[PDB]
């Protein structure tokens, strides 16, 4: 989510990859925790026995038939965190969240209540006024000719600068705003 | 004068004065919510008096009020029906509505718009108010769509995520597949019967045909979630706990089982439909207990269950046996939504999570749950004494002696099994092992609400099967004299099932592992019938909406048979005409030519 | 009648000689006094109409007709007031004039005793409809829409006139009364059979009829929200108001000659449903929306029943304060977002509530909830039907299912999910778009109150 | 702001117009792909691939995280098909076919296990129930001016 | 070996199953860098539009206005007609209205013949 994407995946991202989804799915099947300890040390002992191996060919033919042989036993109903994508409250409190700029159209009676907020709302819009007249020549002078290569973005790297394009990752609303 | 029906009337009017409080300053408030609770339970209380009523005497009322218009021969007004079925379905929903709101009341503590849920539960309870006092099918109607839009509104809570309104839109969609059968019913007993009311529909209905039956079918297995249109009713689980234990558990998914009830006079007069009723509810009931065996969330579970209990209760409907389908309703609201609430205990308690694969050894850490948890899932498989063995063995019991279906009959017994055996599951994989939640032990069952509203529940599904059957008057024809065998058919298999159910699951320690069957796979997905039925025929619904009518006809043959051919031709005509040279020459020789033509043509 | 009339004719000096910043008030407060005093129509007659004079006469299926028209002007005006702020004085007061000759046309179509007169003020709407359409219009569209809005309609209505005036020369008279009381059978003829395609064409066209209907979603997805108001409220009504007052010299040969387009209706009915399902517009959907309830009213009219024309005149009433309600949430979303596309401004419930709950009523009444009027007129149309013939009921009950789906599509896409990001411009509804939508929702529950009156005159 | 040539035009013939759409469309020539070039007004939009909105990446910073689109990136001609409230192509854990034939094999086999339910019921070994004014007629249906053919009811 | 995966329609092929996955060659790693590097180029676009203080608007998409277009507008001038869309239009356009005919002229007749016959039984039937 955070980090930015590569253009591939390489072999030991795609055999990790497998191997948490495997655990994973073996642990749905195994509820009690001791049944699933002990098959998953099996399954990890079964997992190492090709580490040691040092060409590509077989080491792809193997990662094939491993996928083909996940998908035969994934148990089609497989336990998922709360908060994941396919959890029971994936987007549950998505409507609660309300954008910053909101705020801006406040009636003045309403900004009349908490006074200290917008002060220091006001403080943090003048800060940004400033730092994006820095950041755009920031961007401009670092990034390669012909466009970006990647969506990652660099650091600030003199003193009163700050992160290229950083408010609307600073000023997320919130995990549960209410 | 009479106070049966101003105690009747004024139950449901001041059900809605909240309703009008909505707007004042009471509702701005956090006292709202008991405002809410405790009208409820005043309704409860005063709609007790004209049950004691009926029991003592047997009073029966019809109260046509407003009347709202006339088309010629057609008389609309405002009636309410207030018979057995009326005076004994609304202090039952008042009684759950009340535990659920007191429910409710704790765990929603949290949600920012608390006063708009509360308030939206009392509007779903006005409407079945509605749909269940109704005289005439226009009314029945407005209550029918009522609960349906406040069912919508209540699935899509949380409305920032795009699976709850699915949900609710799929709850919609199914039951306007319904709908088309009660508008079907409507239509032929206006044409037929020159009537809406049901007085005039009994009397002249002496042998009613295929088609109002069929429509009325239609409707119920709609709203009750047969399993031509059952998928509904578990995508329903997306709503709060609270909504799915009134809603969708024990209130509302019982509005076509009432709506064939209501219609009996007509029913047992038509073999043909008895018949179909008798065979949709077997399967229902097989087909969704058969999926409850296999499922991992807890409410989905119960949800199979509420399924399942419906398809029994149109199986009794299909043997002839209204009362006993009304009894049953009776006693599964008690103990359902006990054991939903629990449910939703469990889920509070556990930091929103639903899954019976993290949670472990609860019989210990948490027992006033574990207790009525016990006694509801001893209620709904039959256990003697209480509140589910009233309805449920006599069920059976009229099942088994009947000149019915053998493959309806074997499929409700089965059926009886599997309700063991789910029951089983949710016992053994929630309460008997040992934990397996994360380590930050929030557990936590010390809340005045939540025992309160549990309890009160907990006395009912203990004694209220004895009161009522014991105060009601006797309807139907005993089942006095049975082989013994078939008198402890019900016990046998739910004590099979149980043992089955049980000795499977101890299985699960073993240091064995081995893929799922073909049969395991079939269950778990759910007959598949959610998948293929949810992408092939809206797929090629939608793919033609936009290929046929939109691009192919609208857009283009349409466009190409009318204005464009027309600009076409026009256009040709006008370049033909206008492009001359302006030479004198070929200007005269045409002058010539039409000369000649008009000297030798027109004489 | 006169007591209706002169008042709309004093609009337009009223208009002209206000103050620069006083055309607004005057108008909407003007107009709601002549609403008011249209609604004394209201007191009709189980008996023949109210014949006031020789050219104007008004009934219990004119009435309800005369008090939405004379309703939808101020409302027209409120919808049009922001749009039209930049606008020169002289130029905002010809729109006014437009809109005030436009309802004064509607006036007297609806009154007018003589079918002659009809016909030239039914032609006489379409002046300052096009007006309003291709001056006003926002996209260069606008023009072609306003090409198709015509030539439709004339090419229906040309024919309408000669058979009119062969019926005056047959008969001796086009009074409506006199043409009541002095009926005669139509026989089968191929003769007989054109007299009766030219009479029921114009009528069928501005419904619209299925295969006859493309100008409709080109003009009211072009027009300003006012034009779209009084397209979709009032001028579709007229080809029902017209099939419902000719079809009384047209039989029995309506009892065959209406096969080709009730099919028509009954199968288009879901055509037009289905487009809805798959529309990246808001106005072409609601547009579409419109085409099928106009179907279901053309099936009504063309089974000739009592139980039919009641259902047809409550469904038009309805049809029409719903379709505009819908058309004026859709003009506030597009004036903060100037796109018109459902997917770019999503989860408005969010930032804007109280909007959401009118989209909410809008949605369920164009859904047809019981006991709204609009389930009132399509029940008492379906009862109809099935009476005449127990099959119908199939596409009928299909289109309800299709109806209800698309109304909550259009609720979910863009009230419901997350906010669009990038949009940071959507402001608080001002005070009077809320109170225009109050005043497209009351009068709808209100007459859910007493049916009677919007039920025609063969209640 | 879009300009006339940045709207979609008709179907590319040559590889020069065709490179020339698929700069237009955001995307590499080789992965252009419009559609047939068929009597439909499909023209010069490209033909993406069939998948649902549902099976992209739910863990990616989506510019539209509920619609799981990028700003800028090429629409597919049916996204309002696949918005995930409506028909997604996600794959399932058995194949299609097979689940078509297990549903279909259930089906069918409940039906045709009625139908034999129905030929052969299951009763009790009883006889008739008897009622005793001439079977209830006079209470049942009525017509009291007719005097009914008599059913006299036998005792054992 | 394990029961192979048949893929369909409306249940296509998983990633991890996709030879072309492990059909790994420079000219697939060029296209996939290549694929990225716009992604990314329209990523940065978007996001310098986006979190500019300046700006107060609706940022403008050209994808999405390609879309609505093609959907609506682009269709006519692209339509040719062909054996395939002459048919599907007379099918799909004529077809159902005649079906339709046919079913309700055949229920209307028989109706009809058993009214005239009198032996339709429509006792309390006044509202029509
Ligand atoms: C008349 C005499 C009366 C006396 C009768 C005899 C008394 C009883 C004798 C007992 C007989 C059997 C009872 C045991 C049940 C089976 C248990 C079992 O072994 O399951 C494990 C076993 C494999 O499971 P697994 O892969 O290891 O699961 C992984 C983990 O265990 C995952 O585990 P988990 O933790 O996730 O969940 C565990 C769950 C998961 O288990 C499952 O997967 C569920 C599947 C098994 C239960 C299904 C039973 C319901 C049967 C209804 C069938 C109706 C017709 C449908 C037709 C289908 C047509 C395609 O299992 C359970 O919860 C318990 C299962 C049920 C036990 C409790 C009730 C059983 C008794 C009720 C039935 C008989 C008494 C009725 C009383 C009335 C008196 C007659 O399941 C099976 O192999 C199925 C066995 C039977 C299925 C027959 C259907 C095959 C159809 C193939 C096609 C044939 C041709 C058709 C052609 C048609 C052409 C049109
Ligand atoms: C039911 C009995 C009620 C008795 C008490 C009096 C009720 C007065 C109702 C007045 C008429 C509707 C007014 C609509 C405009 C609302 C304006 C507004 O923004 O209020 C904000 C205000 C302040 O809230 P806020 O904090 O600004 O809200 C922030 C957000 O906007 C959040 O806002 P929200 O989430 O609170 O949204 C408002 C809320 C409620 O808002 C609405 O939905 C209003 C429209 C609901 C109906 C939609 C059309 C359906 C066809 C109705 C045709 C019958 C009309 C009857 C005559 C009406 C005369 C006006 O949304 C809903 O709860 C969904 C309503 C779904 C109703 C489904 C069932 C409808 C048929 C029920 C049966 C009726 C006949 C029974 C016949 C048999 C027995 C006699 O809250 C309210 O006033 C809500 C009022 C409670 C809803 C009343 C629903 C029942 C009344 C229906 C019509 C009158 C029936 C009379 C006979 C009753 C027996
Ligand atoms: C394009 C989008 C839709 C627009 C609106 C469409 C609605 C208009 C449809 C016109 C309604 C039907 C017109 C005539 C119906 C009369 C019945 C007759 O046609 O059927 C048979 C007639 O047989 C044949 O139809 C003869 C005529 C055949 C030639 C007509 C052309 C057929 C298709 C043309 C369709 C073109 C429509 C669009 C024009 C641009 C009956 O046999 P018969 O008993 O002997 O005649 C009875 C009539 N009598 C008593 C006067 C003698
Ligand atoms: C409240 C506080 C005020 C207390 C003072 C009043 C105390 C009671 C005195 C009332 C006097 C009697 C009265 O109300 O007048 C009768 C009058 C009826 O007028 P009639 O002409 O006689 O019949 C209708 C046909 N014309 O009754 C009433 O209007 C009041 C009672 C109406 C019932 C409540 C209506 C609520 C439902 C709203 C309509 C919903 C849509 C319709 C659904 C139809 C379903 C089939
Ligand atoms: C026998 C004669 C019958 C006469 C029928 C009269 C039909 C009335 C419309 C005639 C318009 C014909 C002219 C025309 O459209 O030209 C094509 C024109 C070219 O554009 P221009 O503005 O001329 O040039 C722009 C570039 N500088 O294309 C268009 O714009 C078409 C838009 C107008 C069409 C609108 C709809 C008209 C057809 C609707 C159906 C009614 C047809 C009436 C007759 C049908 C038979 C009963
Ligand atoms: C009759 C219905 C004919 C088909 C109607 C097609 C309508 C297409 C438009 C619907 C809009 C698309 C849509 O709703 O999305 C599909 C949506 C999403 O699927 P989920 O599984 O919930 O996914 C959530 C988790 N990701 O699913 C649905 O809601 C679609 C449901 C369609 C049901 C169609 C099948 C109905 C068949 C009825 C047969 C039974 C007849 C009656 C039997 C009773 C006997 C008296
Ligand atoms: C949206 C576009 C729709 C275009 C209009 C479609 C309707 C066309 C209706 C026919 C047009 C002419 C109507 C005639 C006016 C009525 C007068 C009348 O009925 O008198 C008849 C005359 O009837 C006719 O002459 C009509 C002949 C038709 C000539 C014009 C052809 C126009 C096109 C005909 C086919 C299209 C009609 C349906 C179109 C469907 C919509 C596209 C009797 O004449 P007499 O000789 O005095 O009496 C006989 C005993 N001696």
């Amino acid at each position: 989510a955070f980090s930015a994407p590569a253009a591939y995946l390489t072999h030991q991202q795609k055999v990790l990859r497998l191997y948490k989804r495997a655990l994973r799915h073996l642990e749905s099947w195994c509820v009690h925790r001791d049944k699933y300890r002990y098959f998953a040390c099996l399954m990890r002992a079964r997992f190492d026995e090709h580490k040691n191996e040092k060409d590509m060919v077989k080491a792809t033919q193997l990662l094939r038939q491993a996928e083909e042989e996940f998908w035969y036993g994934q148990h089609p109903q497989p336990y998922i965190f709360p908060e994941s994508p396919g959890g029971t409250s994936y987007e549950r409190y998505e409507c609660y969240k309300v954008p910053e700029w909101c705020l801006d159209d406040w009636h003045p009676s309403e900004k009349a209540m908490y006074p200290d907020y917008f002060a220091k709302r006001e403080q943090w819009k003048r800060l940004r006024r400033e730092s994006w007249e820095r950041e755009v020549k920031q961007l401009q002078e670092e990034t390669p000719p012909g466009g970006p290569r990647t969506e990652a973005l660099p650091p600030a790297r003199k003193e009163g600068d700050l992160p290229p394009l950083w408010w609307h990752i600073v000023t997320r609303p919130r995990e549960r705003p209410m | 004068m009479n106070p049966f029906a101003s105690l009747t009337l004024t139950t449901l009017t001041i059900l809605t004065i909240p309703i009008m409080m909505s707007n004042s300053n009471i509702y701005k408030t956090n006292l709202y919510p008991n405002y809410v609770k405790t009208t409820v339970s005043y309704a409860f209380t005063l709609s007790l008096v004209p049950l004691l009523m009926f029991m003592h005497t047997g009073q029966e009322m019809i109260i046509s009020n407003w009347h709202w218009m006339t088309l010629q021969t057609v008389e609309l007004s405002l009636s309410f029906k207030m018979d057995y079925f009326s005076v004994m379905f609304i202090p039952v929903a008042l009684f759950v509505t009340w535990s659920i709101m007191e429910f409710s009341m704790w765990y929603m503590h949290s949600d920012p718009f608390i006063n708009r849920f509360f308030k939206y539960l009392l509007l779903f309870l006005i409407t079945m108010m509605i749909l269940v006092t109704a005289n005439n099918l226009f009314q029945l109607f407005i209550g029918w769509e009522g609960v349906g839009i406040m069912s919508f509104l209540l699935i899509g809570w949380w409305h920032g995520r795009t699976d709850a309104n699915t949900a609710a839109l799929q709850a919609i969609l199914y039951n306007r597949i319904g709908d088309i059968g009660f508008v079907l019913s409507m239509a032929w007993f206006l044409t037929h019967s020159n009537a809406w009311d049901l007085q005039q529909i009994f009397m002249l209905n002496n042998e009613c045909p295929n088609m109002p039956l069929i429509g009325l079918l239609l409707a119920a297995a709609g709203k009750s979630a047969q399993f031509g249109l059952h998928p509904w009713l578990p995508s329903a689980m997306e709503g709060p706990t609270p909504v799915s234990a009134l809603l969708h558990s024990s209130t509302m998914v019982v509005a076509g089982v009432f709506l064939l009830i209501r219609f009996y006079p007509l029913m047992e007069t038509n073999k043909l439909v008895q018949t179909m009723t008798l065979c949709l509810g077997a399967i229902t009931t097989l087909f969704t207990a058969l999926c409850a065996i296999t499922q991992n969330d807890i409410k989905k579970i119960v949800a199979f269950s509420t399924s399942s209990q419906l398809g029994l209760m149109m199986v009794t409907i299909g043997i002839n046996q209204p009362h006993l389908a009304f009894l049953h309703i009776c006693m599964h609201a008690f103990f359902k939504a006990m054991l939903f609430m629990c449910s939703g205990s469990i889920i509070h308690s556990l930091n929103d999570e639903q899954d019976i694969r993290k949670m472990g050894g609860l019989y210990k850490a948490m027992p006033f749950t574990t207790t009525a948890l016990i006694i509801g899932s001893l209620a709904l498989t039959g256990m003697p004494y209480l509140t589910g063995f009233y309805s449920k063995d006599l069920i059976i019991e009229a099942v088994n002696m009947s000149y019915t279906n053998a493959w309806a009959l074997l499929m409700t017994l089965i059926a009886t099994s599997l309700t063991a055996a789910y029951s089983t599951r949710i016992i053994f994989f929630a309460f008997l092992g040992k934990p397996r939640f994360p380590p930050l032990v929030l557990i936590n069952e010390n809340n005045p609400l939540l025992i309160n509203s549990i309890k009160r529940l907990l006395i009912g599904s203990i004694f209220a099967g004895f009161i009522i059957s014991n105060n009601i008057p006797p309807m139907t024809v005993p089942n006095t004299t049975m082989p013994l065998y078939m008198k402890m058919t019900a016990l046998i298999v739910t004590i099979m099932g149980f043992m089955l159910a049980l000795e499977l699951n101890n299985t699960t320690y073993y240091l064995k592992f081995k893929y799922p069957s073909q049969t395991y796979k079939f269950s778990n997905m759910l007959g598949y019938y959610p998948s293929i039925m949810h992408r092939l025929p809206t797929y090629h619904n939608l793919s033609m909406s936009q290929k046929s009518a939109s691009s192919l006809l609208d857009l283009i043959w349409l466009e190409t048979i009318l204005p464009k051919t027309t600009s076409f031709i026009q256009m040709k005509m006008s370049i033909m005409v206008s492009n001359q040279k302006g030479l004198i020459k070929l200007y005269f020789l045409s002058f010539l030519i039409t000369i000649m033509i008009s000297m030798t043509l027109f004489n | 009648m006169l007591k209706i009339i002169i008042p709309t004719t004093m609009l337009l000096p009223m208009t002209w000689m206000s103050k620069h910043n006083m055309i607004w008030i005057n108008a909407t407060v003007h107009s709601l006094l002549i609403s008011l005093i249209s609604l004394s129509l209201l007191n009709q007659l189980g008996e023949n109409s109210l014949n006031f004079s020789l050219t104007f006469f008004s009934d219990s299926l004119s009435a309800p007709l005369l008090v939405l028209t004379t309703w939808l002007l101020p409302l027209m005006l409120m919808a049009s007031q922001s749009h039209l702020s930049k606008e020169t004085t002289t130029r905002k007061k010809l729109y006014i004039t437009m809109l005030i000759l436009l309802q004064l046309f509607l006036i007297m179509t609806f009154t007018a005793t003589e079918l002659i007169l009809f016909y030239i003020l039914f032609e006489a709407t379409l002046v300052p409809t096009l007006i309003i359409i291709t001056r006003w219009g926002n996209q260069t569209e606008r023009l072609n829409a306003g090409l198709y809005f015509l030539f439709y309609t004339l090419a229906g209505s040309l024919p309408l006139l000669v058979a009119l005036v062969y019926i005056q020369n047959t008969t001796g008279s086009l009074n409506f009364l006199i043409i009541h009381y002095w009926s005669h059978p139509l026989s089968n003829s191929w003769s007989n059979i054109f007299m009766w395609l030219a009479c029921i064409m114009a009528f069928m066209v501005k419904m619209p009829l299925y295969g006859l209907h493309l100008w409709l979603p080109k003009a009211h997805v072009e027009a300003p929200i006012a034009g779209s108001m009084v397209l979709a409220a009032v001028l579709l009504k007229l080809g029902g108001y017209g099939m419902m007052r000719i079809t009384t010299i047209l039989n029995p040969l309506t009892n065959y000659m209406a096969y080709p387009f009730l099919m028509l209706s009954m199968w288009g009915m879901i055509m037009t449903s289905s487009i809805c399902l798959r529309q990246t517009d808001l106005k072409s959907l609601i547009a579409y929306s419109s085409v099928s309830h106009m179907a279901l009213v053309i099936v009504a009219i063309m089974i000739q029943t009592p139980w039919s024309f009641m259902g047809a005149t409550a469904l038009m009433i309805a049809h029409g304060l719903t379709s505009s309600m819908l058309f004026c949430l859709a003009n506030t979303n597009y004036e903060r977002v100037h796109s018109r596309t459902m997917i770019l401004a999503r989860g408005l419930q969010t930032l804007l509530p109280l909007m959401a709950t009118w989209w909410l009523v809008a949605s369920l009444t164009n859904l047809a909830l019981p006991p709204s009027i609009n389930l009132i007129g399509e029940l008492f149309i379906i009862t109809a039907s099935f009476s005449w013939s127990n099959i119908t009921i199939i596409l009928m009950g299909m289109n309800m299912m299709i109806t209800a789906l698309y109304s909550l599509y259009m609720l979910i896409t863009t009230q419901r999910g997350k906010y669009t990001h990038h949009i940071n411009n959507i402001k608080p509804s001002f005070t009077r778009e809320n109170a225009l939508m109050a005043l497209h929702i009351l009068p709808l529950l209100l007459l859910t109150l007493n049916p009677k009156m919007i039920l025609g005159p063969l209640y | 702001h879009v300009t006339k040539d940045m709207f979609p035009g008709p179907y590319p013939k040559t590889p020069e117009e065709r490179a020339a759409a698929a700069k237009k469309y955001n995307m590499r020539v080789e992965d252009y792909e419009p559609y047939p070039d068929d009597g439909m007004g499909y023209g010069d939009y490209p033909k993406l691939p069939d998948r649902s909105q549902q099976e992209r990446d739910p863990w990616y910073d989506w510019d539209h995280p509920d619609l799981r689109l990028n700003w800028g990136e090429p629409i597919h001609w049916d996204l309002d098909m696949y918005i995930r409230n409506r028909v997604d192509t996600s794959p399932t854990p058995v194949s299609w076919n097979t689940m078509c034939k297990h549903l279909f094999g259930f089906v069918a086999f409940m039906l045709f296990m009625f139908w034999v339910g129905e030929i052969y019921p299951s009763y009790q070994p009883v006889g008739p129930k008897q009622y005793p004014y001439n079977d209830l007629y006079l209470e049942r249906g009525g017509d009291p001016t007719k005097e009914p053919e008599p059913v006299v009811h036998y005792e054992i | 070996s394990f029961p192979k995966y048949k893929p369909s329609r409306l249940a296509t092929l998983p990633a991890t199953l996709d030879p072309a996955e492990y059909d790994i060659s420079p000219e697939t790693r060029k296209a996939q860098a290549e694929r990225l590097a716009i992604r990314s180029r329209l990523k940065r676009e978007y996001l310098l539009q986006y979190n500019d203080p300046n700006r107060l608007g609706v940022i403008e998409d050209p994808a999405l206005i390609r879309w609505t277009y093609a959907r609506s507008a682009n269709i006519y001038p692209n339509f040719r007609p062909t054996p395939k869309t002459s048919l599907l239009g007379a099918l799909f356009g004529i077809g159902p209205l005649f079906f339709w005919y046919y079913v309700f002229k055949t229920d209307r007749d028989k109706k009809e013949k058993l009214i005239q016959e009198g032996k339709l039984d429509q006792t309390f039937n006044i509202s029509y």
